């Protein structure tokens, strides 16, 4: 039994069915590779981790754990108060194993400050005076443990007699904790391997495992990868996940005696042909992804020779993605497109993804995708998968169901996911393109464009200091040049200042309070300088978009005015740490992606809300019935019909205040904020929506603006 | 240039990566095919034997 | 001499940053693992290196200041609930000091 310790990486699936999974999933694949694991890694020792985290040093952490054998054979008997657990012993007087003198125990029983007596010479007794080390010392011992406190580490702690001693002594919820570990204890099994979050020596058969991410910042253990991972390193105990598919294990890649050729390697091939009839019909929140190695190359030389190449390691790309375009390793692909561009499927790699480094080492680059570089890829081939492992995705980088603004440089291709993604189906329901916001829009707006403004306002200066301020900005070594480009700024500034900021403000329900919006801006300033309740992701893609706009020549400005503006904004934007924008965008359309993967049809949902008749009568509208109407905010989709009547009960604690005008333009705001995580993960929401009246033939005649409040209530629809 | 970087303690306890061990071949220098041969079928047949 | 409004002229796209840097900086003098008021060390992401990114430990007070400086870039999100006005409840962001 060769053990494994492992440490969960950024967003590891917890609540998944097996944390095998979150590992990678290819170990899933077959039966005769997931019959040679064990796990263990226990709840109960999970909540001890979580409360310890914030009272131990990582070394002291270390030190103590390491010793624990894999399954904890001991337990934790907390004891009551000897008021209280004195009366035990003679409840039952063979309880008295001790024998400690019923003289003494009715003593207590009389005694105003009954003493620790009780306790006095129990062996192996942990009076509140000990340290979290005496409990793991005596924990190798595998027998139980007597102890007068709930904080404790290493076993799992339960009460050592009927509640009745300790009820009033502690309280409900403390009472409760201890239930699981009250009967605690179940078997764990001699198979080839088994996983373990527990730590342990590093030696001959343990080791470490390598999944080249960054940890999960949250698990309270992340700090001791450091010193976990240069033990290892400096005794080459480091594993590639790659090497547990293989029938022995060794550390490395490409190893002689296997050609690591077969279908268990390739994890583009994603199987599902199980079922157990489960309420998760899906769990859309939980997204399988891959990281990926791919070579590119250029055209071949007149004799029909190519270059070496090189190769780059995509991070993250969601599997389905890859799947639903009908990928396949070892295949090389044509790049570019007839216009010179990159293919749509390599963009939508390049967008979902977290990151591009070189394969080897790991720095990471910008990729150009235009016609800068010389003698430039035309080729492209995937050849294996360095990891694939399922993440969860519930209300990772966004919070609210309401809306969320993507901040992205000028020049970025939210065009092609926006539209060429949803056109390659448009076929299922995805979003509505009136509902999403081009970041463009407001400067669209004026009646002279912003940009034309902008133009007329500079064009008064001198053009060569125009001409310096270009040349400074494409010249990195220029640093500063105050004088052209400050000038400009300047200008930008009292602009933007002028005009844009009410323009802005004055659009404000359109942002946030329809159906459900995306929205894009150059720069969270944009918003927070107009009071706009949106929540704001500073993205940032894997892509050169410097030399991308260079390329666009159609425009207001001679492409010189577009590198202006784009300076502009990125000295406007505020300085903070951006996100890779893939994350939300697997947030949003991850799960739609999985969808063909689906076996039965799905369902729809909503959560209408009711309108009394009466305000909308009073209010000058014709409408027929007394029933009082209802609209639909959102809808929702899941397969299993039982759970989810059964999750349908649930009465959401947030209001709705519509208000429509009498041009039918309808809208809607939730008084407490409807957070995402309050969905339960068995749904499935479009990316947007709008809302709009479940039954238009109701009303007769539109009267005037209409506002109102009601509750929120998800329902079955046909 | 100018990537001027402060020491920091906890930054130099990774330790360099020494072990580094190779089971190919220890060669450095490859052999080409830089001008293919031709594949003659009616007139020089014999000529060459791949 | 007194500022024009101070609550209102703090902010976080010149000043905040600054500060939350520099505290976060300055408390780089101290062990990398000591939690303070229960918040404990965690592991942070280093990317001043373009060549050589890694992760390190940092001690409870950075990571305070880590969301900290999240909350400041964010912004305030108040909600009022006038009772003077009628029926007119919202909530809206701001970068003013509270």
């Amino acid at each position: 039994m060769i053990t494994i310790v492992v440490i969960p990486t950024a967003h590891f699936s917890w609540t998944d069915t097996n944390f095998l999974n979150s590992v990678d999933y290819r170990l899933t694949s077959q039966p005769k590779i997931r019959d040679r694991f064990a796990v263990y890694a226990p709840g109960w020792l999970r909540r001890q981790l979580d409360e310890f985290s914030a009272s131990l040093t990582a070394s002291e952490l270390l030190q103590a754990l390491q010793t624990i054998p894999i399954p904890v054979k001991a337990r934790c008997l907390l004891l009551p108060k000897p008021k209280r657990f004195a009366q035990w012993l003679l409840d039952v007087p063979s309880a008295n194993i001790w024998h400690i003198p019923v003289t003494t125990l009715r003593a207590t029983v009389a005694s105003k400050h009954p003493s620790s007596d009780v306790y006095n010479y129990i062996p192996d007794h942990v009076p509140p005076s000990a340290e979290f080390d005496t409990v793991t010392r005596r924990v190798a011992a595998g027998r139980d443990i007597y102890v007068r406190s709930t904080k404790v580490l290493g076993a799992p702690l339960c009460l050592a007699a009927p509640a009745k001693y300790y009820a009033g002594y502690l309280s409900t919820h403390q009472l409760d904790g201890v239930y699981p570990d009250n009967w605690a204890p179940d078997n764990f099994h001699k198979r080839e391997f088994c996983l373990t979050i527990l730590p342990s020596l590093l030696g001959p058969r343990t080791f470490l495992l390598d999944v080249d991410a960054d940890r999960d910042a949250s698990y309270p253990l992340s700090v001791l990868w450091p010193q976990l991972r240069v033990l290892a390193l400096k005794s080459r105990l480091l594993l590639p996940p790659v090497a547990l598919l293989r029938r022995v294990v060794d550390p490395g890649l490409k190893p002689t005696w296997s050609a690591d050729s077969d279908a268990a390697f390739r994890a583009l091939r994603l199987s599902r042909p199980s079922s157990a009839s489960k309420p998760t019909g899906f769990d859309f929140s939980a997204l399988p992804v891959v990281d990926i190695i791919c070579l590119f190359e250029s055209e071949p030389d007149d004799h029909g020779r190519v270059a070496p190449g090189t190769r780059l390691t995509i991070h993250s790309v969601p599997t389905d993605l890859l799947t639903s375009l009908s990928i396949q390793e070892g295949v090389r692909y044509p790049l570019r497109q007839e216009s010179g561009m990159f293919v749509p499927w390599v963009l939508l790699a390049l967008l979902m993804s977290d990151d591009v480094t070189i394969s080897g080492t790991r720095r990471s680059v910008k990729l150009e995708t235009a016609h800068a570089s010389a003698r430039p890829f035309v080729h492209i081939t995937v050849e294996r998968c360095a990891s694939a492992r399922v993440v969860d995705v519930r209300g990772s980088p966004a919070m609210y169901a309401n809306a969320v603004c993507l901040t992205l440089p000028k020049g970025s291709y939210k065009s092609t996911i926006i539209d060429t993604l949803p056109a390659m189906f448009s076929d299922l329901s995805i979003l509505e393109q009136a509902a999403v916001i081009d970041s463009d829009a407001l400067g669209d707006s004026l009646r002279p464009s912003f940009e034309t403004q902008f133009l007329e306002r500079l064009e008064n200066l001198d053009p060569k200091l125009l001409d310096r301020a270009v040349a400074s900005i494409l010249s990195p070594a220029s640093d500063t040049s105050d004088d052209a480009v400050t000038t400009v700024l300047d200008v930008f500034n009292a602009l933007y200042r002028e005009v844009m900021t009410p323009a802005q403000r004055s659009r404000l329900p359109l942002l946030t309070q329809q159906g459900r919006v995306l929205a894009f801006a150059h720069s969270d300033y944009e918003l927070l300088s107009a009071n706009i309740p949106i929540q704001v992701v500073r993205g940032s893609i894997p892509i050169d978009h410097v030399v991308n706009l260079l390329a666009r020549r159609n425009r207001v400005g001679g492409t010189a005015l577009q590198v202006l503006l784009d300076y502009c904004y990125r000295t406007q934007a505020s300085p903070l740490a951006p996100t890779p924008a893939g994350r939300l965008y697997k947030q949003l359309f991850g799960p739609w992606l999985m969808v063909p993967r689906l076996s039965d049809p799905l369902i729809k949902l909503r959560l209408v809300a009711s309108a009394p008749a009466k305000v909308l009568r009073a209010a000058g509208w014709t409408i027929d019935g007394d029933p009082p109407l209802e609209v639909s905010c959102l809808c929702a989709y899941v397969t299993d019909r039982a759970m989810a009547a059964a999750l349908i009960e649930r009465r959401l604690d947030s209001r709705a205040l519509v208000n429509v005008g009498g041009d039918q333009l309808m809208f809607v705001e939730y008084a407490p904020p409807l957070p995402l995580v309050s969905i339960p993960r068995t749904f499935l929401l479009p990316v947007t929506y709008v809302v709009h009246w479940v039954s238009p033939q109701r009303v007769l005649l539109n009267g005037g603006n209409v506002s109102f409040t009601s509750g929120l209530e998800w329902t079955f629809d046909d | 240039s100018k990537h001027l970087s402060a020491y920091l303690d906890s930054a130099v306890a990774n330790g360099p990566e020494l072990i580094v061990e190779d089971t190919g071949l220890c060669t450095s220098f490859m052999l080409l095919d830089n001008i293919p041969s031709a594949h003659l079928t009616k007139e020089l047949i014999g000529f060459t034997w791949f | 001499v007194d500022i024009k409004a101070c609550d209102a002229s703090i902010t976080y796209n010149y000043f905040l940053s600054v500060i939350c840097g520099a505290m976060h900086e300055g408390f780089e003098v101290g062990n990398a693992d000591a939690a303070f008021m229960g918040v404990p060390s965690t592991i942070v992401s280093d990317r001043r290196s373009s060549v050589a990114p890694y992760s390190r430990p940092i001690s409870g007070l950075q990571t305070m200041v880590q969301h900290l400086a999240d909350l400041y870039a964010a912004g305030f999100r108040y909600s009022v609930s006038d009772a003077f006005s009628s029926g007119n409840k919202f909530s809206f962001p701001t970068s003013t000091f509270p």
